[PDB]
C-alpha cells in the first residue's frame, strides 16, 4: 500500500546543485512526517531532513543546516528536496523515510559529487 | 539479427508487466487456485463468497 | 537506553513522594491510567519497574495501550490493561 | 428424601443469594473491580463509561 | 379451530425463539454485526467497545 519512490539523483561536481525527488503512494502527505535520510559508503545511515505534518516547521543535521531546502508537494504526493552548495561530503544514496503506520524505506538514489 | 548471430547478440525478447501504486481498481490479476473436496465428512468449505 | 535494550529499573523497600515529581514543572506530560495522582500519595504498593529509555517527539502518542507503530508492535509493548504512570520531558539540551 | 418438597425452596433461595452476592467479584468489562482504580489516575470525562 | 389451545403454545415457543434467532442480526449501534468486521478492519482494544 505504502511505497516511496526515490529519483532525481546524479552525478555533480564540487559547487553543484540538484533536486531529488520521493514519489510516495498510499497516504497524504498532510497527515504525517516525512523524512530524508542518507547512507554515505563506508559510512552509516544518516538523518538528513524532516517536514512536520502541520506543514510548517522543518529541521537538519548540524552539517545540513541552511544550505538545503527541503519541500512538499501536496497534489504530485511527491516530496522533494534542493541540493545547493554539494561538498563531496553529500556523496550517498538519499532515501525518503515516512511514518504511516508501519515506517518504511525505499530505495534510494545516487548522488555522487565529485 | 541476422541467424548466424550469437545468444548475446540474438534479441532476448522482453516484456514488462508494469506495476505502480495509484487510486484505480483491480483488474488484472493471476489465478486462483482449488483443492479438492471430500464428502461425507465435517469440513470447512470456502466457495466463490 | 535506546528502546531495543530499554532499561527497566525496578525500585523496592522505600518510601517515595510522588507529590514532589507532581508538582515539578520541568516535566510535559502527565498521563496516568490507575488511581489518582493527587492519592499517590495515599495508598500502598508492593512492587514498581520503573522504566529509561529516549524516544522521538512524535512517539508521544505511543504510550498508550494497543497502538500503532514499530516501537509498540514490534520493540516496546504497554499491556492493554497497562496501570501506571508515564513522566516525559523533553531533552533536545541533553542528547 | 422425605422432605425434599420443602428442602428445594430453601436451598434455591440460598443459591439465588450465593449467586446474587458472588456478582460482586467481576470486572464488567472495566480495567478493575474495585472503583478507585478504574476511576482515578483516568480522566474524569473518560472513565465514566 | 377446536385445537387452537394446544396451538397457540407451539406457536408461541417457535415465535419466542424465532425472535431471538433475530437479535443475532442486530447491530444494537456498534460499527458493525459481524464479529469478523469488527477483528478486521478496526484496532483491537477499541473492539472491546
Amino acid at each position: 500500500q505504502v511505497q516511496l519512490v526515490e529519483s532525481g539523483g546524479g552525478l555533480v561536481q564540487a559547487g553543484g546543485s540538484l533536486r531529488l525527488s520521493c514519489a510516495a503512494s498510499g497516504f497524504p502527505v498532510k497527515n504525517f512526517e516525512m523524512e530524508w535520510y542518507r547512507k554515505a559508503p563506508g559510512k552509516e545511515r544518516e538523518w538528513v531532513a524532516a517536514i512536520q505534518s502541520g506543514g510548517v516547521e522543518t529541521y537538519y543535521a548540524d552539517s545540513v543546516k541552511g544550505r538545503f531546502t527541503i519541500s512538499r508537494d501536496n497534489a504530485k504526493n511527491t516530496v522533494y528536496l534542493q541540493m545547493n552548495s554539494l561538498k563531496p561530503e553529500d556523496t550517498a544514496v538519499y532515501y525518503c523515510f515516512v511514518y504511516v503506520g508501519r515506517s518504511y524505506i525505499g530505495q534510494g538514489t545516487q548522488v555522487t559529487v565529485s | 539479427f541476422q541467424p548466424t548471430n550469437g545468444v548475446g547478440y540474438q534479441p532476448y525478447r522482453v516484456v514488462v508487466l508494469s506495476f505502480e501504486l495509484l487510486h484505480a481498481p483491480a483488474t488484472v490479476c493471476g489465478p486462483k487456485k482449488s483443492t479438492n473436496l471430500v464428502k461425507n465428512k465435517c469440513v470447512n468449505f470456502n466457495f466463490n463468497g | 537506553a535506546s528502546v531495543y535494550a530499554w532499561n527497566r529499573k525496578r525500585i523496592s523497600n522505600c518510601v517515595a513522594d510522588y507529590s514532589v515529581l507532581y508538582n515539578s514543572a520541568s516535566f510535559s506530560t502527565f498521563k496516568c491510567y490507575g488511581v489518582s495522582p493527587t492519592k499517590l500519595n495515599d495508598l500502598c504498593f508492593t512492587n514498581v519497574y520503573a522504566d529509561s529509555f529516549v524516544i522521538r517527539g512524535d512517539e508521544v502518542r505511543q504510550i498508550a495501550p494497543g497502538q500503532t507503530g514499530k516501537i509498540a508492535d514490534y520493540n516496546y509493548k504497554l499491556p492493554d490493561d497497562f496501570t501506571g504512570c508515564v513522566i516525559a520531558w523533553n531533552s533536545n539540551n541533553l542528547d | 428424601s422425605a422432605l425434599g418438597k420443602l428442602q428445594d425452596v430453601v436451598n434455591q433461595n440460598a443459591q439465588a443469594l450465593n449467586t446474587l452476592v458472588k456478582q460482586l467479584s467481576s470486572n464488567f468489562g472495566a480495567i478493575s473491580s474495585v472503583l478507585n482504580d478504574i476511576l482515578s489516575r483516568l480522566d474524569p470525562p473518560e472513565a465514566e463509561v
